[PDB]
RNA sequence: GGGAGAAGGCACGCUGAUAUGUAGGUGAGGUCCCUCGCGGAUGGAGCUGAAAUCAGUCGAAGAUACCAGCUGGCUGCAACUGUUUAUUAAAAACACAGCACUGUGCAAACACGAAAGUGGACGUAUACGGUGUGACGCCUGCCCGGUGCCGGAAGGUUAAU
RNA sequence: UUAGCUAGUAGGUGGGGUAACGGCUCACCUAGGCGACGAUCCCUAGCUGGUCUGAGAGGAUGACCAGCCACACUGGAACUGAGACACGGUCCAGACUCCUACGGGAGGCAGCAGUGGGGAAUAUUGCACAAUGGGCGCAAGCCUGAUGCAGCCAUGCCGCGUGUAUGAAGAAGGCCUUCGGGUUGUAAAGUACUUUCAGCGGGGAGGAAGGGAGUAAAGUUAAUACCUUUGCUCAUUGACGUUACCCGCAGAAGAAGCACCGGCUAACUCCGUGCCAGCAGCCGCGGUAAUACGGAGGGUGCAAGCGUUAAUCGGAAUUACUGGGCGUAAAGCGCACGCAGGCGGUUUGUUAAGUCAGAUGUGAAAUCCCCGGGCUCAACCUGGGAACUGCAUCUGAUACUGGCAAGCUUGAGUCUCGUAGAGGGGGGUAGAAUUCCAGGUGUAGCGGUGAAAUGCGUAGAGAUCUGGAGGAAUACCGGUGGCGAAGGCGGCCCCCUGGACGAAGACUGACGCUCAGGUGCGAAAGCGUGGGGAGCAAACAGGAUUAGAUACCCUGGUAGUCCACGCCGUAAACGAUGUCGACUUGGAGGUUGUGCCCUUGAGGCGUGGCUUCCGGAGCUAACGCGUUAAGUCGACCGCCUGGGGAGUACGGCCGCAAGGUUAAAACUCAAAUGAAUUGACGGGGGCCCGCACAAGCGGUGGAGCAUGUGGUUUAAUUCGAUGCAA
RNA sequence: AAUACGUUCCCGGGCCUUGUACACACCGCCCGUCACACCAUGGGAGUGGGUUGCAAAAGAAGUAGGUAGCUUAACCUUCGGGAGGGCGCUUACCACUUUGUGAUUCAUGACUGGGGUGAAGUCGUAACAAGGUAACCGUAGGGGAACCUGCGGUUGGAUCA
């Protein structure tokens, strides 16, 4: 208000924590998977989401979404775990990305492959 | 409580302009006088007459061109809770030139003009516009 | 207020300097004095005399003998100090301050007394007696069907006469 | 939500010690020192020039390079040494690893490489001292994993190429189509012309200055010996290096992919599914026409790069010093006093601390910017200039602020006289009224509700009259009236006292405003003690409505409401508007003074204090504020930064307790909000119409008869209409 | 034929105003216990660590002081030795380590309190109209739940004299 106030209580900033703590400021965290599933968004729309709670390196164990139609994942196996949360499910803050140590891409893919790591066709 | 007697006659003049007012009178003081001094070097009011022995008043006579008021800001900067003080190239300018901003400096009270030409600064009181 | 001496830790003998015995207490002889002797102002010759530092020294051990707390935590009961079955039970058993109810207007209730009389009390409802629980913090929630207690005598029964 | 810390601790005397001053150390004496301008403690963190972002102020940050500090398996120590408590030095203790004859010993890659684990990821156990430097040496000469360079990685920046000019049979195929068409498209094929880059073969700078061997001259001495220096001639020297660069060969070959296409944002049509498959930063899409999913065609952007992810800045004026708000969205402490602090009426003289001018030193180099140059351009390098917004000193300026000394009354406070007031505290007094006690008259009801009953009644209720007992508040006056900082205050009288205003008069002379801590007051409810208790009334009992009604209603009824002393400090403590100063049109009042006029009426003309309504300019998102501003300012304090979680838990304090105060974090959401607008609704109001009721008349529902519907049964009882409107 | 006193009332409709938390627009909206799943948290008898405070024990090497011994290249000697030095021992400082008791933080802990998101769940309708008891604020009590009652204050309440 009066620069008497403010010399006495300087302008405190607004920082707010990130929204993918696991990361812990990292593009990118290895992780094994301990439990594949599948889930129900919520009330808006309806469907079946792919989802796979992974424990991280660090220690923290979250739950990814699988994306794109076609996953040979399962149980112990090694997959990569960038940030972007689903809007439409709860809980979700990560993403597996495709093309991993051992996440196979998507079959029969012809746009946007680098997205789902697909080797381009002859 | 009156904490500010430049303030009081800048408040008192922009209410006088924005009231019609042919003249506004008011206690006055030596540095009352010098600022309307530099207000009628600049044609910004018509002109002044200091009246009494021992409580002297000053009698602000307003000048309107086209029923408009001349003067159409009047802000004091350096407040009596915040002191502003410039050099001589760190001057403010007031619509680029078109308006005047008052300092006073070891010279006297005189304008961003007056003060650049001389070489000087001192501490701004008012945008005047 | 306490727990608390919580728990846990270092010194303790002897000799020498400090001071050939310090501080402190007691405290004479010399000088003015008097409203003059069991008197006051200075005065420390003395004997007494802790407590600590410094250094040295002897033993395995210096509160070296006798005397002379084991400690802490988790819990039930009782508030605590006391009293209790002399002579197998000392406690969770009684008492306790605090609290509640009830009766008591003085020739008071009650108790001892065939009665006088006394205690209550040479007190007067902020007093006395009895009955319950028992320091203190939160509270004493519902019910008079039954038995006691009180208020009423409209109706029924009812002794002696 | 870390408030007290410090006893070698602060100072002093003397001694000792360091190259140097110093409790650095010792013995003694003093009881001091730090601290709301944040002491002590916890977590985190190498600092600076700099870098990113930002117009700026700012925010983030410490990659490379450069300046400083610390470290060398961990810890402690000392010696040599001018320089260390020392990376490849010493000693000791601990772990690890290794050899052993079991007695005993060896080592510290956070150097260059490189190995093993961690990670999403970070390079080859490469050449040379040829140059720039270092160490040694008079020199020659040796070392140099610094350095000069080579290798890998698109990690970043810059440049180039992946051909160009023709080329409409608008070739063929694909895409969709209205089957006529257009799109791919000069795109392709074909013709002509170049060879940058990659390859082959030759030529070939510069990074090279230095050094040795002789010769002429100068300085030297006794000397033409020996040395140094100056010129001259031949030897000489490169890891990079198949160097940069130039030239000839031939062939258009060897050289383009990624992301997106519903809005934000530049780009549309079909095919495959059908809230399934799936997309997503937000809004959101898919339920058979998806420009939003996957593919195809086409289009857009970038380009040896393209998208995602992680972080920073901007947008975010969304911490607002530049640059916000607090009546209603979040935001005025409930109010008052006041310490530190912040600010401060008016004149003179003085000082010149801030401020203003000039000069000096410094603000490293580096980096940014401006003017030029070299690399074929650029990236890159470089010369000069500017800048480094800062600090210290000197010489002046005196208007402003600040310090000092004198003045003044306009701010403020006081006297003298009246005025009004439910202002506060304490003590008395008088009636209305309610409830009980006693008595008299009096008989079958009283009370209550939409209606009923619980309840009171033949033990005489209710009613009436008399006397008595006790509690609370004082009908009319009584009002948008008064007082008080707020809460709050209502019969009358007395006692003490606070506050406000006005007529005229003099001094005191800035004594003035606000206020973090702190203190005090503070509705009601609540708690403790000792009383009181008429009415009312939580809890509770009974009756009643209702499916249920632990409520609204009725009959009783305890705490409480009352008194005195104590405790909490909560409210829609509201004008949802913190205190003061002055300025800025008016009307109608209310209350209370005061001056003068013929006061013939509450006649008029002025001036003050408080307060109500309307309203102009102005302000506000609007409602609304509007001289008592929510209009323009000045001084100060407090508060707000999305809704929930929550004014919640923990933590400190207060409190007998209830609870109050200070006050978060994790997690979820795309909103949560206020003023107003148009509908709709109200067991809201006002007005009006219609056989809609009221006054009729006749029928329907009763018992067969003619029809249609529902269900039943069948092979069908064919299908549709399924409230008024079948 | 009869009857129509008047809009008091049922139904449907027309206009103005008022309040609205409704706008597929009251067949609207919408609240909190209760059950189930998931998530993040406080309490929790205790459990395992990190860091660290206080009071001590502890004496490897290395520094400075002291000398009952052991010895001795430089100097001096009066020729025996002396001065001085080293070794050893001891004292002072200090590291590793050890004992007792506290503070902070992290994880865990049977059980338990509150919170958030959920799929045609069960129970009722408290707020939004005069929401049909007008809500809201402070406080005390009571109840399965929204909530009810008494006290003090506000209209951020609708009609009417
Ligand atoms: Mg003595
Ligand atoms: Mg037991
Ligand atoms: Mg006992
Ligand atoms: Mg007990
Ligand atoms: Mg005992
Ligand atoms: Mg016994
Ligand atoms: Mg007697
Ligand atoms: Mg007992
Ligand atoms: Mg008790
Ligand atoms: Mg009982
Ligand atoms: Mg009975
Ligand atoms: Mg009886
Ligand atoms: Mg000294
Ligand atoms: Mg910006
Ligand atoms: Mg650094
Ligand atoms: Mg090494
Ligand atoms: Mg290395
Ligand atoms: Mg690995
Ligand atoms: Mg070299
Ligand atoms: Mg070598
Ligand atoms: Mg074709
Ligand atoms: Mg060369
Ligand atoms: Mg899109
Ligand atoms: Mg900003
Ligand atoms: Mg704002
Ligand atoms: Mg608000
Ligand atoms: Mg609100
Ligand atoms: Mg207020
Ligand atoms: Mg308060
Ligand atoms: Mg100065
Ligand atoms: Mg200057
Ligand atoms: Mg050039
Ligand atoms: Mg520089
Ligand atoms: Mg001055
Ligand atoms: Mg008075
Ligand atoms: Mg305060
Ligand atoms: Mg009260
Ligand atoms: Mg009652
Ligand atoms: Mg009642
Ligand atoms: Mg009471
Ligand atoms: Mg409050
Ligand atoms: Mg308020
Ligand atoms: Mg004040
Ligand atoms: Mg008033
Ligand atoms: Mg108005
Ligand atoms: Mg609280
Ligand atoms: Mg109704
Ligand atoms: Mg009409
Ligand atoms: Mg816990
Ligand atoms: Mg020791
Ligand atoms: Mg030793
Ligand atoms: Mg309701
Ligand atoms: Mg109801
Ligand atoms: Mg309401
Ligand atoms: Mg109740
Ligand atoms: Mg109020």
């Amino acid at each position: 208000a009066t620069v008497n106030q403010l010399v006495r209580k300087p302008r405190a900033r607004k920082v707010a924590k990130s929204n993918v703590p696991a990361l812990e400021a990292c593009p990118q965290k290895r992780g094994v998977c301990t439990r594949v599933y599948t889930t129900t968004p919520k009330k808006p729309n309806s469907a079946l989401r792919k989802v796979c709670r992974v424990r991280l390196t660090n220690g923290f164990e979250v739950t990814s979404y699988i994306g794109g139609e076609g996953h040979n994942l399962q149980e112990h196996s090694v997959i990569l775990i960038r940030g972007g949360r689903v809007k439409d499910l709860p809980g979700v803050r990560y993403h597996t990305v495709r093309g991993a140590l051992d996440c196979s891409g998507v079959k029969d893919r012809k746009q946007a492959r680098s997205k789902y790591g697909v080797k381009r066709p002859k | 409580s009156m904490q500010d007697p430049i303030a009081d006659m800048l408040t008192r003049i922009r209410n006088g302009q924005a009231a019609n007012k042919a003249a506004v009178t008011m206690p006055s003081s030596k540095l009352k006088v010098a600022i309307a001094n530099v207000l009628k070097e600049e044609g910004f009011i018509e002109d002044f007459k200091v009246e009494g022995d021992t409580k002297p008043e000053l009698e602000l006579t307003l000048k309107y061109f086209q029923g408009k008021a001349v003067v159409e800001s009047i802000q004091r900067v350096s407040r009596p809770g915040l002191r502003i003080y410039k050099r001589k190239d760190e001057l403010p300018k007031v619509m680029a030139g078109l308006g005047i901003a008052v300092v006073s400096t070891s010279k006297g009270v005189m304008t961003d003009r007056a003060a650049r030409q001389a070489g000087l600064g001192g501490e701004i009181i008012c945008y005047v516009a």
